[PDB]
């Protein structure tokens, strides 16, 4: 399935990329505060430019605003499984990793609040031309209050609470395809810090096998 | 493939059938249902009850509490007052109190030898939800009952019952209630037994004191008949005598099975509630 | 009726049994340890424990190389039942062999049967070892015992 | 001699479904204490059972590279010897069969 | 056959007719085509006949609806919840006047076997029989062949 | 003072009110992570809820033979009680009766069997006659019987139980075995005990002497059902291990002038290694002797 | 559940004790019955 | 063809109420087309029902019958997808309760008699099904004992009506 028939004029039209153009990473210890800073700036007010060359009527002090509506939005479809307005609010790439795991469970998520005003952290665009596409990516920072409880296939509570609020620190990635007349932003990806804290222990207790081992091996530590 | 639409139409018909009858579809209100025009369907209860009943307080008395709470939710979830609905709490205190008076009046003139106690549970068994509830359903009253939740609660159908003859005091009077009450309440006394209703405990213990209010002897309990003494299935009749003389007889599986329901017996003949008793009189007072 | 019969009815007939139970002993010289049909293992095990006597009478006992001529169909292996096998058990005047049930075959399902010479070098088989005496019960029944010493010798 | 009738479904499920015919529950069945897996009381653990026969196939593979040919059985004892072990004074005298693995622990060297 | 099929013994519903009669039968719902033939019938009964009927049963609400329909059909409700669906297929007027009379003096229990042809729940008046009704009593209860003041 | 119905209402209380006190301290659902260093099943690792978790849960992970053929837990070297909740991230072993050296089983299970005879003895007599639960005697097992030191009413100071009576005795263990109680365990510190055990003196000098040999002064209680008593070490899981069950003689101990103490002795073997009816009468007779602990 | 058998879980060292130990009670109970005569016999 | 079994691991059940019990988890897994009678898989699935599932698994894997080993993989990866993908917290609290084995598409095939005659020769195949329930298995049901026929028989004899009369 990894590529269609040989010889073929038509082509596979993609509306996404996979991974992110430039990862941005972000200070250690920013949950705390909750010359490089110029020259980063630099390379986002180049790409910012390419952004508005496609759409001359684009404000980055707009899209944080924007980009929390379509957050939320996007959550909202897993509670209901709208899938087909959801496909609207998130790339091909973050679709699976949404709803893939939740296919048989019941999810219910909701936003309380947003502790610290969201700032669009990075702004980048990709090489000129991938394939006659144009991608531009911003990067958001958001805090906010939220609940999830998810439930199994039987209705039974499998993670979380449905009324304690938690808060999350969470990078949010955004894309669009600018070359695209109807392209829009939509959910990319999330970046995960390294330094961020465990998530919250799940409710069962699981078993790691151990090696599964055949009558002529032995059991090395 | 055959050719034909009649066959196919008939057979879809028995498929959607059987579909129903695996998963029953959950029940809902008459009201919900077609053909359904609440006004008629007021008049035509009264109508069938043969009572003159005054539309204005009739429709009040299936009006709940709970219904007019539910539909000021709806109305605030809505964000649309017209919404001043009399509820029929007045009418189910008017109707429960005369309905209890008069049920003590019919009872106490019937049978003058029952203690207060006896009479009071009588009273309570046929104001019960259980009876009050059988009654309602089979008079119509649930389908007219306006109520938050479906099935009508039994505490909320027999309020709502007692609210319509509250309704029916105030239109009609004392006198045209009471036919009321004697023919749907009191007929519900048909065939059961004194003790069915009347749930006692210790029979002989209240019939030794009954006999000592009269000036009575204690009665001795003697066999009168006996069978299979020895075997897994035996008959006893256990007589109780006062001066020796067999006040009553009751038959049982064993000596005490039978003491017992003889002073049973001996009770049902003291309160005048025995199987023979003249029946009640329900003919056009005169 | 097989009143008293002791001998199994195998093969094609009388002669064919031997041989059967000839190349299962024979195997069972060279290799020391094989497995078959729990049957034919039980069958050919009181010939496998005789061998060993005629072996201890001696290579110049005449009847004796005759009687291993005959059951040893691969000549190599007489030199070791004389002064292999039979030099081993020296010192034991039985009980040569060991016979474990092992599991059933798997194309047929026959029962099955390991067999070996006792005091091979090969890997020990997973014998099935008795309770420890530590073990609750036998540590009654020690006590038991004790008491029952004790009041003998007073 | 052929069936004078067809036989019925309620005649065929009270002979198939007889208790004769049902498989029976065995009570013999325990764990093996070496290795965990389930065994039967009376009969050898097939999974303990299996690694002495891989090891027993192993020496007897090395065994046929010493003899080298058919018909070269020796005529003295043998004693398989491990890596990092060297003959004993009672191993004086025998084929000595060295296998490239460290000695198995249920394997106990004499 | 009576095997085949369910049963019930004969009752009444609220002990109906012992201190009043209360007509059972509570609604009807008529469903009469405007132009189809087979509904001629039940055209002609809603125009003169319908009318009538409803003055003389007035605790029975009719609803009669008016629609495309190939067969013409009666609803009958009763007081204890049954429901009774008639067809009027091709019906004359007096068929369906007759039918209809029959709904209203059913009281809606199911038209199955009925066991008994009477009920009573007081069915003795003098004592129900039993082994010890005719026979004389002893002196001192002795049974048969028993010895007293041993 | 309080009848012997409201004792046990009180003692119970007090008991399950420690319990709720003990699973409150834990904080919402923390892991632990136990490691598996059985000769069998090598490598696993149960992630399991601290505080709430016993070995139980973790053999259940493995296999239904674990749990039927485990008996006491080995946590970080120290028996461990199959339905103890474990309280860090440790290493675990799971002890049958059929182990090469089944000596700590064993000390287990012969506990266990002194406090289901200390059960019965405490709800057998007449409520006229008083009954004070003194101790278990730790008597090792190769002995023949296990003992329970108790003292009886004034009023039965030349009373020896009957052969029939002693047969009552059984018959109550016997009902004990049958209802498959579970052995519950709490570690709970001196005061708790104290209160619990306030008004049986033996318990209070008991409880004491526990509490003094280790540091931090916690003592480990018992329950099966609604008896509750303080024990030496580790109990088996559950009263249905029991399958012969006797007891068999009850001596009186010397000297008798401070307090006539009544030792009562039984002897019984667990399902997994139950005996001949012929050895099981050998052993019977043997239990009827005195044992002198040493 | 599972069948047990006399000497399923007896050791290596209790199971000649056990027999030794049951043979000798046999033996004696039967020679404790050689004197009827002398232990209350019936009516001859 | 009919494969309605594996579309019973696909039922989405609501969010339990607080005060609600705890529904066990219920997991179908079946084996299709397998070459073996159900006739004779029917008393392979008949042996196990009831049953942990590690006691089925024990029964199974001692069996003599070829059924027995396709059972005991069937059990098995039903056992695995339990914890894995029907969040079952213990996989040994499982127990059997259903399982049955069904007709599977059958070929048919010549066998040559005798004087030129022939049979039709059917190559069997079956399928089995399994479902496993999440708890401790049922306990099995106490023999009736004399109490409740002694019961049973005096409930008859009081319900026993005067019949053709008043
Ligand atoms: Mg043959
Ligand atoms: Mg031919
Ligand atoms: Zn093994």
């Amino acid at each position: 399935l990894v590529i269609p028939p040989e010889k073929s004029d038509r082509s596979i039209h993609l509306a996404c990329t996979a991974g992110i153009f430039d990862a941005y990473v972000p200070p250690e210890g920013d949950a705390r505060i909750s010359t490089e800073r110029m020259k980063k700036t630099m390379a986002s007010q180049v790409s910012i430019r390419r952004i508005k060359d496609y759409d001359a009527n684009f404000k980055i002090k707009d899209f944080p605003e924007k980009a929390k509506d379509i957050f939320i939005e996007a959550h909202l479809c897993l509670n209901n499984s709208d899938h087909d307005r959801l496909h609207t609010l998130v790339t091909e790439h973050c679709f699976p990793d949404m709803t893939w795991d939740i296919k048989y469970k019941t999810v219910r998520w909701s936003f309380v609040e947003s502790l610290e005003p969201s700032h669009v952290v990075q702004v980048r665009c990709s090489s000129m031309m991938n394939q006659g596409n144009v991608y531009g990516q911003i990067t958001v920072r958001m805090h906010t209050r939220q609940t999830l409880a998810i439930y199994d296939r039987f209705g039974r509570l499998m993670y979380g609470q449905e009324d304690v609020p938690k808060d999350v620190l969470e990078y949010v990635v955004f894309e669009k395809q600018l070359t695209n007349p109807y392209g829009s932003w939509r959910m990319h990806t999330k970046i995960v810090p390294p330094w961020a804290p465990p998530k919250q222990p799940i409710l069962k207790t699981v078993m790691i096998p151990g090696p599964q081992l055949k009558p002529e091996e032995e059991y090395e530590e | 493939v055959k050719k034909g639409f009649r066959a196919a139409f008939r057979f879809q018909k028995e498929l959607e059938r059987q579909r129903l009858l695996r998963c029953p579809p959950p029940p809902v209100r008459r009201s919900e249902k077609p053909n359904w025009d609440y006004h008629a369907e007021i008049q035509a209860f009264g109508h069938r009850l043969q009572e003159n009943f005054s539309l204005d307080l009739l429709k009040t008395a299936f009006v709940n509490s709970c219904y007019i709470k539910s539909e000021e939710a709806k109305r605030q979830q809505l964000g649309i007052v017209l919404l001043n609905l009399k509820s029929n709490q007045e009418l189910s205190e008017q109707g429960t109190s005369f309905s209890q008076t008069c049920l003590t009046q019919f009872l106490e003139d019937e049978y003058p030898d029952m203690p207060t106690e006896g009479i009071k549970n009588l009273v309570d068994f046929l104001t019960g939800e259980e009876v009050v509830c059988h009654v309602a359903r089979n008079l119509a009253v649930e389908q007219l009952t306006l109520s938050e939740e479906f099935p009508v609660p039994p505490a909320v159908l027999q309020q709502t019952f007692f609210a319509v003859i509250g309704a029916l005091l105030q239109s009609s009077g004392p006198e045209r209630t009471a036919l009321f009450i004697r023919d749907f309440l009191i007929t519900q006394m048909t065939g059961k037994e004194l003790f069915e209703m009347w749930k006692i405990i210790n029979p002989m213990g209240l019939l030794v004191e009954e006999l000592k209010k009269r000036n009575v002897s204690a009665p001795e309990s003697r066999l009168t008949r006996q069978s299979g003494g020895t075997t897994a299935l035996p008959l006893y009749f256990v007589g109780l005598y006062c001066d020796k003389k067999l006040i009553a007889e009751g038959p049982g599986e064993t000596v005490l099975v039978a003491e017992e329901e003889a002073a049973r017996v001996a009770l049902r003949k003291l309160y005048g509630f025995t199987e023979n008793r003249r029946p009640w009189n329900y003919s056009k007072p005169k | 009726i097989s009143h008293g019969r002791v001998f199994r009815r195998m093969g094609l007939g009388p002669e064919s049994r031997i041989h059967l139970l000839r190349n299962l002993l024979t195997g069972l010289v060279r290799h020391e340890r094989i497995e078959a049909p729990w049957a034919r293992v039980d069958e050919m095990r009181g010939y496998a424990e005789k061998l060993i006597d005629y072996g201890k009478l001696g290579d110049t006992n005449e009847r004796a190389m005759r009687m291993a001529d005959f059951w040893l169909t691969e000549k190599d292996l007489i030199p070791k039942l004389f002064q292999v096998l039979a030099p081993r058990y020296k010192d034991q005047t039985g009980g040569y062999t060991r016979m474990l049930q092992i599991p059933n075959r798997s194309l047929d399902r026959a029962k099955m049967a390991v067999i070996e010479y006792k005091g091979n070098c090969l890997p020990p088989l997973p014998l099935p070892r008795r309770d420890s005496h530590l073990t609750l019960l036998n540590q009654l029944l020690q006590g038991l015992r004790q008491d029952l010493r004790q009041s003998q010798e007073a | 001699a052929a069936p004078k009738n067809r036989r019925t479904i309620e005649v065929n499920r009270c002979r198939r479904r007889n208790p004769q015919k049902l498989i029976k529950v065995k009570n013999n069945i325990d764990v093996c204490p070496e290795c965990g897996h389930l065994k039967q009381k009376h009969v050898l653990c097939a999974y303990c059972y299996e690694k002495v026969c891989k090891e027993t196939a192993e020496i007897r593979r090395q065994i046929g590279k010493q003899e080298g040919g058919p018909f070269k059985a020796p005529t003295i004892e043998t004693v398989v010897l491990y890596t990092g072990e060297t003959p004993s004074e009672q191993d004086q005298g025998k084929r000595i069969i060295e296998r490239d693995r460290k000695r198995p622990s249920w394997f106990t060297q004499n | 056959t009576a095997r085949g099929t369910p049963s019930r013994f004969l009752a009444s519903v609220l002990h109906n007719g012992l201190g009043r009669y209360v007509q059972q039968l509570q609604r009807l719902s008529f469903s009469v085509s405007r132009d189809g033939a087979s509904s001629r019938g039940a055209r002609e009964f809603v125009e003169r006949e319908v009318i009538d009927f409803a003055r003389r049963n007035p605790g029975v609400v009719i609803y009669v609806n008016s629609r495309p329909c190939c067969v013409p059909r009666v609803v009958a409700e009763y007081l204890n919840g049954a429901v009774r669906e008639e067809s009027i297929h091709c019906k004359s007027v007096e068929e369906i006047s007759t039918l209809v009379q029959k709904l209203a003096d059913q009281s809606g229990l199911d038209v199955i076997r009925i066991r008994k042809p009477f009920h009573t729940d007081n069915p003795s008046i003098q004592g129900q029989w039993h082994p010890f009704t005719n026979k004389p009593t002893t002196f001192r209860g002795l049974r048969p062949r028993e010895v007293q003041d041993p | 003072q309080l009848s012997p119905t409201e004792l046990t209402e009180m003692r119970n209380d007090l008991f399950n009110k420690e319990k709720a006190r003990q699973l409150s301290l834990t904080p919402r659902t923390e892991k632990i992570e136990v490691k598996h260093v059985g000769k069998t099943d090598p490598g696993t690792v149960f992630v399991m809820n601290k505080n709430i978790s016993t070995p139980y849960s973790c053999a259940m992970h493995l296999s239904e033979w674990y749990c039927r053929k485990s008996i006491l837990a080995l946590v970080d070297g120290q028996p461990w009680d199959m339905y103890k909740p474990l309280t860090k991230s440790c290493e675990i072993k799971f002890l049958t009766f059929k182990d090469c050296d089944p000596g700590e089983v064993n000390k287990a299970y012969w506990r266990s069997c002194a406090m289901m005879m200390g059960c019965v003895i405490e709800r057998a007599f007449k409520d006229e006659y008083m009954v004070n639960l003194v101790r278990a005697p730790e008597v090792p097992v190769i002995s023949g019987a296990f003992c329970y030191d108790v003292v009886l009413d004034s009023k039965l100071d030349e009373w020896m139980p009957t052969k029939e009576n002693l047969r009552s005795f059984t018959k109550d263990a016997h009902a004990l075995i049958y209802k498959d109680l579970p052995f519950e365990t709490l570690e709970v510190e001196a005061k708790v005990a104290l209160e619990i055990f306030q008004h049986s003196k033996y318990k209070v000098d008991f409880i004491e002497e526990k509490a003094s040999q280790n540091p931090e002064r916690i003592v480990k209680l018992h329950r099966i059902g609604d008896f509750i008593d303080v024990s030496e070490g580790p109990l088996i899981p559950r009263t249905s291990i029991c399958f012969q069950y006797e007891v068999s003689a009850v001596h009186n101990l010397q000297p008798t002038q401070p307090s006539l103490i009544r030792r009562f002795q039984g002897v019984s073997l667990p399902v997994h290694l139950r005996a001949h009816f012929t050895i099981w009468d050998k052993l019977l007779e043997r239990s009827r002797k005195m044992v002198t602990e040493d | 559940k599972s069948g047990t058998w006399w000497d399923e879980h007896l050791s290596e060292e209790n199971v000649p004790f056990i027999k030794q130990l049951v043979s000798d009670e046999d033996k004696a109970q039967l020679a404790s019955k050689l004197c009827p005569l002398k232990d209350e016999p019936w009516p001859i | 063809i009919s494969r309605k079994w594996e579309k019973k691991n696909k039922i989405v059940y609501p969010p339990q109420l607080p005060g609600e019990p705890r529904r066990p988890a219920e997991i179908y897994h079946c084996r299709r087309q397998i070459k073996y009678s159900k006739d004779k898989m029917w008393y392979l699935a008949k042996l196990i029902r009831g049953m942990s599932i590690d006691q089925a698994l024990a029964q199974l894997e001692f069996n003599d019958k070829k059924g027995a080993k396709i059972i005991k993989e069937v059990l098995l990866e039903a056992q695995d997808m339990a914890v894995r993908d029907h969040n079952v917290e213990f996989r040994s609290n499982l127990y059997i309760a259903e399982s049955t084995s069904g007709r599977g598409q059958c070929l048919k095939r010549i066998r040559y008699h005798g004087r030129g005659r022939f049979g039709i020769m059917e190559k069997v195949y079956c399928h089995y099904f399994v479902k496993l329930v999440e708890g401790p298995p049922p306990p099995p049901e106490p023999p009736k004992t004399a109490v409740a026929h002694a019961k049973e028989y005096i409930q008859q004899l009081r319900s026993r009506t005067i019949v053709h009369t008043l």
